[PDB]
RNA sequence: GAAACUGCGAAUGGCUCAUUAAAUCAGUUAUCGUUUAUUUGAUAGUUUACAUGGUAUAACUGUGGUAAUUCUAGA
């Protein structure tokens, strides 16, 4: 037979879902960003969590260890492209010093809020699963997209969407045609 | 009188400037292009 | 309006013939037909028609771009030489074969293999039994 | 299984062929040739999945039965030729040709060669033995029986073979400060000069190699294969030269490059 | 063998003899209805084909041939000052009677007397000699693709200097007597075919001083 | 170019884990202890000939048996 494709789960029940400052906390977070439920808090903080243990791993080896440099500098790379890391703070202890919100942060539903294109996180949601959000000149419908720093200039209405400058949408032409009617 | 005669005396006239304007023939026409 | 690009153009000798990818940029158009394009290649590489081949055409997510891989072979007699027999099909340089079902196509290759012989002799024997 | 083999999973194939995982289920299996199984390119894989020049079996047996593609300056049909270490590979209506040797990384390269490089080869002198009616002959790496060797050819010395009459030209001597090539093993492709000789008797000789970047490494001698002195190879070599190189340097020269 | 491949077999690649496709083979360029490169053009014929044959031949000697000749070939005044290096180098590659590069090197010459035909007749001669060199040469090295190209090179040069050649036919015919009386059958067939397209288009006056010298000629093969 | 003779393949592939506790299997050795279709390279002036037989038959023609089978008998 054909040989097997790799799968993976991207998020894990956390240790304790029923501590009320988790419950909270994950309130809070929602709230914030327009999170649809709890599965994407927990991804989120299943990535976190593998990378700050990566970096405990290489923090544990001797400095100038061949592995230490070329894998901590690859990680530290990776995180300031994807601008959660800031360009002054390249170093793994500040790799470890990261939280969730600064990659809740990076999400195109905030960045597409932030830039003033939308007047609420849930109206970046809305906009963006309704193909009028482009990076560059492509268009992305998916709010968890992580915006890198070069693509953070980028974000605009689509070309094809009626705000981007195409023709009005179905409701609007609608509308047009039964009022000249 | 087919249409690649026809390019062909414009070609040889157009030789004929260059010889009458005038090595130099050669370089010129190298700088046509 | 649309454009048409070739990229990482090869120019295969053995198979006479050039590959490339095709790139076409087609704003405000679902997309192009198949044989707009071999046209349009023809035009531009000074080919025949019936020598361009074009196929693997994916238009992006978001629309507005195609991708896909051409071949232009150097004269006709080497595109149908070497075409695969439903790409010539397609082009309606060829016409499809007509042969039956595999189902039945097996059955009849078993009843033949029971049968030993041309088989008039059986068939005269049986028509002389009853 | 009750007779030989004649089917070869994706998986269980070599891996220097860079064979996609999921494209199919089977991998070409090399037929019986001049070259072991595990130690050979076949020509579909070299002609579809590393020149580009056909997209699937079926265009690479188009071009095979045109009689196009020569190994070793003869004609080969098959698909599943075993193509290997120092063959020559003339593709004359491309007017290409390419000598198949390993890069740094341990896989065989695509290096083009002039004709007049393509006009001979190297072969490792595998035995050296008296046939019937009294008769020397030689065997080398790829399986080529030459008669009338000169005498002081040894077992594990160099033979530079034409390909035009199959007759030795020139041979090298397995001695220290010659130049070498790894053929096996993890320092596959490396290049470098004998150091010494550790003999064993009733065992497997090793080698320590010494490279260009002075760093030394030890192999077992049937993976050593002498090419030429130092400075002086009989063959173009590829690329880098089989020198190896830290993944941290090959970072720093892929970042300056790009 | 006289029961010939009349009834064809359902194989897609079939076994060809070298006689045979010498047999079905015909001289006859005008009958070939395909589009031709240099039908469509924007300085002169010359450099239509010699880009396209830049693209599809890759052969060592065409190459050699290219890059010597590629600065004097970009304009037609270019080509017609400089005609006489490059008809020396078209005729220089010719020579060696390499395969993998005559089929480019035969159009251009053909494409080359496209260009200036009128001046090609100072280079007639030449060109003439150069083919039946290379013919007979291929006598040797069989193969019907050669024959395919050469008489077709020579046609063409016998299509577009018809008005001159129908002149001094019995000139031209002088210089294709070892062609037309070679001993081999299918040289003299397909030479005879080439020049039959002027027979065809000589004023009747012409004609007959032509077939005056032939009838005195005729007083192997 | 049906049928048949001839050559080659059908011992690969696919499926299952019943038996199997130094057995299988993993790593590592050996054949100076042996066979090997095929591929590749070598290799055989020493054995009516303008070329020998049925010591022979298939397919095929024709005559048949059995309720029946990839049954086959005589000429
Ligand atoms: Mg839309
Ligand atoms: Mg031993
Ligand atoms: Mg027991
Ligand atoms: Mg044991
Ligand atoms: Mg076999
Ligand atoms: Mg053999
Ligand atoms: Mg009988």
């Amino acid at each position: 037979p054909r040989a097997p494709r790799t799968y993976s789960k991207t998020y894990s029940t956390p240790k304790r879902p029923y501590e009320s400052s988790r419950l909270d906390a994950e309130l809070k977070l929602a709230g914030e960003f327009g999170l649809k439920n709890k599965k994407e808090i927990y991804r989120i903080s299943f990535q976190l969590s593998k990378i700050r243990r990566a970096a405990r791993d290489l923090l544990t080896r001797d400095e100038k260890d061949p592995k230490r440099l070329f894998e901590g500098n690859a990680l530290i790379r990776r995180l300031v492209r994807v601008g959660v890391l800031s360009e002054d703070k390249k170093k793994l202890d500040y790799v470890l010093a990261l939280k969730v919100e600064d990659f809740l942060e990076r999400r195109l539903q905030t960045q597409v809020y932030k830039l003033g294109l939308a007047k609420s996180v849930h109206h970046a949601r809305v906009l963006i699963t309704q193909r009028h959000i482009a990076v560059g000149k492509q268009i992305v419908n998916i709010p968890s997209f992580m915006v890198r720093l070069d693509s953070e200039k980028h974000i605009d209405f689509a070309p094809t969407s009626p705000f981007g400058g195409a023709r009005p949408g179905r409701v609007a032409r609608r509308n047009a045609a039964r009022k000249a009617e | 009188e087919n249409p690649a005669d026809k390019r062909r005396r414009l070609a040889k006239q157009y030789l004929e400037n260059l010889k009458s304007e005038a090595d130099i023939i050669a370089s010129r026409l190298k700088e046509d292009v | 309006a649309v454009t048409i690009r070739t990229r990482k153009v090869i120019s295969n000798p053995l198979l006479a013939r050039k590959q490339f990818v095709v790139d076409v940029l087609h704003p405000n158009r679902a997309n192009v037909s198949k044989d707009e394009l071999r046209e349009k290649l023809a035009e531009v590489y000074k080919a025949e028609k019936d020598a361009v081949s074009v196929f693997g055409f994916r238009t992006q997510f978001g629309g507005g771009k195609s991708v896909g891989f051409g071949l232009v072979y150097n004269s006709v007699a080497e595109a149908k030489k070497f075409e695969p027999t439903y790409r010539l099909v397609r082009y309606g340089l060829a016409e499809k074969v007509e042969k039956a079902s595999r189902q039945q196509r097996k059955q009849k290759k078993n009843r033949d293999k029971k049968i030993f012989g041309t088989g008039k002799r059986l068939a005269k024997k049986v028509a002389r039994r009853n | 299984a009750r007779g030989p083999k004649k089917h070869l999973k994706r998986l269980a194939a070599p891996h220097h062929w860079l064979l996609d995982k999921l494209s199919g289920c089977y991998a070409p299996r090399p037929s019986a040739g001049p070259h072991k199984l595990r130690e050979s390119l076949p020509l579909i894989v070299f002609l579809r999945n590393r020149l580009k020049y056909a997209l699937n079996g079926r265009e690479v047996k188009a071009i095979l039965m045109q009689r196009h593609v020569k190994v070793d300056g003869k004609v080969r049909t098959d698909t599943t030729y075993p193509a290997g270490f120092m063959d020559v590979i003339t593709l004359d209506a491309t007017n290409e040709n390419f000598r198949l040797v390993y890069d740094v990384k341990g896989r065989f390269a695509v290096h083009r060669i002039t004709d007049e490089e393509a006009s001979y080869k190297l072969g490792k002198v595998k035995k050296v033995q008296l046939g019937k009616k009294g008769v020397p002959y030689v065997v080398t790496h790829d399986g080529r029986t030459i008669r009338y060797p000169d005498p002081n050819i040894k077992v594990n010395d160099t033979v530079k073979i034409d390909l035009a009459s199959g007759k030795i030209t020139d041979f090298i001597k397995f001695d220290a400060g010659k130049l070498v090539y790894v053929t096996g093993g993890r320092n596959l492709g490396r290049i470098g000069t004998i150091v010494h000789k550790e003999r064993h008797d009733g065992g497997f000789d090793l080698v320590h190699i010494k490279d260009s970047l002075d760093n030394t490494f030890v192999t077992r001698l049937n993976n050593v294969f002498v090419i030429g002195e130092q400075g002086k190879p009989y063959i173009s070599l590829p690329k880098g030269k089989g020198i190896k190189l830290s993944i941290a340097e090959e970072r720093d020269r892929r970042r300056a490059q790009q | 063998a006289k029961q010939r491949q009349t009834t064809k077999s359902s194989k897609r690649y079939r076994y060809s003899s070298f006689k045979a496709r010498i047999d079905d083979l015909k001289i006859e360029p005008a009958r070939n209805l395909e589009k031709r490169v240099h039908d469509y053009v924007e300085s002169s014929h010359f450099l239509a084909s010699f880009d396209q044959w830049k693209e599809i031949n890759l052969s060592a000697k065409f190459t050699e041939f290219a890059a010597e000749i590629e600065h004097d070939v970009q304009t037609l005044p270019q080509i017609l000052y400089h005609d006489k290096k490059i008809f020396n180098s078209l005729v220089s590659f010719i020579n060696f009677h390499d395969e993998f590069s005559l089929q480019p090197l035969l159009d251009l010459l053909a494409q080359f007397c496209h260009d200036l035909g009128p001046d090609f007749l100072k280079f007639y001669e030449e060109a003439i000699k150069t083919l039946i060199n290379l013919l007979d040469a291929a006598i040797e090295f069989e193969s019907s693709n050669v024959f395919e190209w050469g008489f077709n090179c020579l046609a063409y040069i016998f299509k577009y200097l018809s008005k001159f050649l129908v002149k001094k036919l019995v000139l031209t015919c002088d210089l294709l007597i070892p062609l037309l009386s070679h001993s081999k059958e299918y040289l003299s067939r397909f030479s005879a075919e080439a020049l039959s397209f002027l027979v065809r288009k000589c004023p009747v006056s012409n004609l007959r001083e032509f077939v005056r010298s032939v009838f005195e000629k005729l007083e192997t093969n």
